[PDB]
C-alpha cells in the first residue's frame, strides 16, 4: 500500500503551485524515518530524481531543507548513497553548498561527505562539479565541526590524485589550511587538517606554496600535543616540507621541540625529528646557531649513540652534524662539543664496515668539520681516523679506475679534502706521508673535476711546508701538473696550486 | 543547538 502512495508524490513534488509542492517535499521528509517508506523512495528512481530536481529549484528555503534531509537520510545506506548517485545527487548537493542556510549547508556537506567515504565514484563527481574549489572556499567559516567535516572531504579527494592537488593549491587551500592549525584546538578537526596538509606536501610543487604561509612554524605547535595521531602527521609533512623552508622566519620554537624530540623514547618519532633537522640546518647559518644554542650538538649525538647499526637513523643524525660544524658563530663551539661528549670514537667507527655510502658519505664529510678545531686533530689521529680514512681513499680511486646511491667521485673528494684540513698538524702530516700517499696525490692532479683538484693542492700545501715531503713531491714528477694548475680557471684551485710549488722554491 | 544539530550527530556517526 505504501509503495502506491510513492508514483503519487513523485507527481505532486514536480507541480507547479509551491504551495502544495512544499507539502509533498514534508510529507516525503517524514517518509524517511520507516524502514519501509524509506526504501520505497530509495528504490524509486523517478523519486528520487524528482526531490535532487526540487532542492535545487525550489527557491523556498523551508522546502529546500526538507529535500534535503531527506537525501540525508537516505545516505546511510547503500541502496541510499546509489540512488542520490545515480540521480545526479552529487551536482546538486555541490551547488547547495553556496547556500546561505546554515541548516541547508550542513545537510550537504554531510551527505556529500557520506558518499565520499562509501559511495565509489563519488569522488570524481565531486572533482567534476567544482566541488574542490567550493569546498576550499569554505574554509573561512569559524565552525570546528563544519571544518572537520570540510578538510576531510578534501583530504579524500586529494588522495592520490595530483590534479585535485593542484587545484586546491590554486584554491589558496595551504592558506587556509595553515589558518586552521594556527587558530583552532579542536583535536578531530587539526588532525583532519594535518593529514590533508601531508597529503599535499608530498607534491612538488604545492610543497613551496605551504612553506609560504607559514606551514613549518604551525605544524610544530602540534608536536607536543597529546594526540599520537596529530603529532606523528606534522612529523612526516614536516620532513617532506623541510628540504625546501631554508629561508623561513621565527622557527625557533620548532627547531627547539624538534632537538628534545630526539629523546622520545618512539624511535620513529627522533628518526623524523632527526631527518628534518638535518634539511633546516642545511646551507642555513641561523638555523645551525639556534640548533647549536639549544644544545643541539649534544642531543643529535646521543641519537647516533642510541642509533647504532641501523643507518636509518645515523643517516640523517650524521648529516644534521656535519652542517652544524661549519660556517657560523658557535661552529667551533660544535666541533668541540661533538668530542666533549664523547662522540668522537663513535663515529669513526662508523666509517668502518657495516656502513654503506650514504652513511660513509656523510661521515667524511663531518670528520672534515670537525678536523677544523685544532683540539680535534690529536683525538681524531689516535683513532685511526688517518689509516682508514686514506683506505677508503684507495678503494675509491680504483672504482674509478676500473654504488648504493652515491658516486664514487665524490667520495674520493670528500677523503683528501678532509685530509687537507686534517694535515695542520705537524703529526698527522707523519702519518700521511708514512702510509705512501704522495704517489696517489699527484694523480689527483689530473682529475678533470675543479673540486678533486683543489683538495689535492691544498693537502700538499700543507706537506709542503716539510722538507722530507716536498721533495718526494718532485720526485714523483708532481713539479710539472702544479705549473698547469697555476692557469685553472677555478678561483680556488689557483690558489692553493700557487703556494705549493711557492712552499718548495723557499725551502 | 541548531543547526549545529546536524553536524553533532554526523560527527558522532563517523570520527
Amino acid at each position: 500500500l505504501a509503495t502506491r502512495a510513492i508514483p503519487e508524490l513523485t507527481k505532486l513534488l514536480n507541480d507547479e503551485d509551491q504551495v502544495v509542492v512544499n507539502k509533498a517535499a514534508v510529507m516525503v521528509h517524514q517518509l524517511s524515518k520507516k524502514e519501509a517508506s524509506r526504501h520505497a523512495i530509495m528504490r524509486s528512481p523517478q523519486m528520487v530524481s524528482a526531490i535532487v530536481r526540487t532542492m535545487q529549484n525550489t527557491n523556498d528555503v523551508e522546502t529546500a531543507r526538507c529535500t534535503a534531509g531527506t537525501l540525508h537520510n537516505l545516505s546511510h545506506h547503500r541502496e541510499g548513497l546509489l540512488a542520490i548517485f545515480k540521480s545526479g545527487g552529487i551536482p546538486a548537493l555541490v551547488k547547495m553548498l553556496g547556500s546561505p542556510v546554515d541548516s541547508v549547508l550542513f545537510y550537504a556537506i554531510t551527505t556529500l561527505h557520506n558518499l565520499l567515504l562509501h559511495q565509489e565514484g563519488a569522488k570524481m563527481a565531486v572533482r567534476l562539479a567544482g566541488g574542490l574549489q567550493k569546498m576550499v572556499a569554505l574554509l573561512n567559516k569559524t565552525n570546528v565541526k563544519f571544518l572537520a567535516i570540510t578538510t576531510d572531504c578534501l583530504q579524500i579527494l586529494a588522495y592520490g590524485n595530483q590534479e585535485s592537488k593542484l587545484i586546491i593549491l590554486a584554491s589558496g587551500g595551504p592558506q587556509a589550511l595553515v589558518n586552521i592549525m594556527r587558530t583552532y584546538t579542536y583535536e578531530k578537526l587539526l588532525w583532519t587538517t594535518s593529514r590533508v596538509l601531508k597529503v599535499l606536501s608530498v607534491c612538488s610543487s604545492n610543497k613551496p606554496a605551504i612553506v609560504e604561509a607559514g606551514g613549518m612554524q604551525a605544524l610544530g605547535l602540534h608536536l607536543t600535543d597529546p594526540s599520537q595521531r596529530l603529532v606523528q602527521n606534522c612529523l612526516w609533512t614536516l620532513r617532506n616540507l623541510s628540504d625546501a623552508a631554508t629561508k623561513q622566519e621565527g622557527m625557533e620554537g620548532l627547531l627547539g621541540t624538534l632537538v628534545q624530540l630526539l629523546g622520545s623514547d618512539d624511535i620513529n618519532v627522533v628518526t623524523c625529528a632527526a631527518g628534518i633537522l638535518s634539511n633546516l640546518t642545511c646551507n642555513n647559518y641561523k638555523n645551525k646557531m639556534m640548533v647549536c644554542q639549544v644544545g643541539g650538538i649534544e642531543a643529535l649525538v646521543r641519537t647516533v649513540l642510541r642509533a647504532g647499526d641501523r643507518e636509518d637513523i645515523t643517516e640523517p643524525a650524521i648529516c644534521a652534524l656535519r652542517h652544524l660544524t661549519s660556517r657560523h658563530q658557535e661552529a667551533e663551539m660544535a666541533q668541540n662539543a661533538v668530542r666533549l661528549h664523547y662522540g668522537l670514537p663513535v663515529v669513526v667507527k662508523l666509517l668502518h664496515p657495516p656502513s654503506h655510502w650514504p652513511l660513509i658519505k656523510a661521515t667524511v664529510g663531518l670528520i672534515r668539520n670537525l678536523a677544523l678545531c685544532p683540539a680535534n686533530h690529536a683525538p681524531l689521529r689516535e683513532q685511526g681516523a688517518i689509516p682508514r680514512l686514506v683506505q677508503l681513499l684507495v678503494r675509491a680511486h680504483q672504482d674509478t679506475q676500473r654504488v648504493e646511491g652515491v658516486r664514487m667521485e665524490e667520495i674520493v673528494e670528500g677523503c683528501t679534502g678532509a685530509l687537507h684540513i686534517l694535515a695542520r698538524d705537524v703529526h698527522n702530516r707523519i702519518v700521511i706521508r708514512g702510509l705512501n700517499t704522495i704517489p696517489l696525490f699527484v694523480q689527483l692532479l689530473y682529475s678533470p673535476i675543479e673540486n678533486i683538484q683543489r683538495v689535492a693542492a691544498g693537502v700538499l700545501c700543507e706537506l709542503a711546508q716539510d722538507k722530507e715531503a716536498a721533495e718526494a713531491i718532485e720526485a714523483e714528477g708532481a713539479t710539472a701538473p702544479l705549473t698547469e694548475l697555476l692557469h685553472s680557471r677555478n678561483e680556488g684551485v689557483a690558489t692553493y696550486a700557487a703556494a705549493v710549488l711557492f712552499r718548495m722554491s723557499e725551502d | 543547538r541548531w543547526p549545529q544539530l546536524i553536524l553533532d550527530l554526523h560527527v558522532r556517526r563517523v570520527w
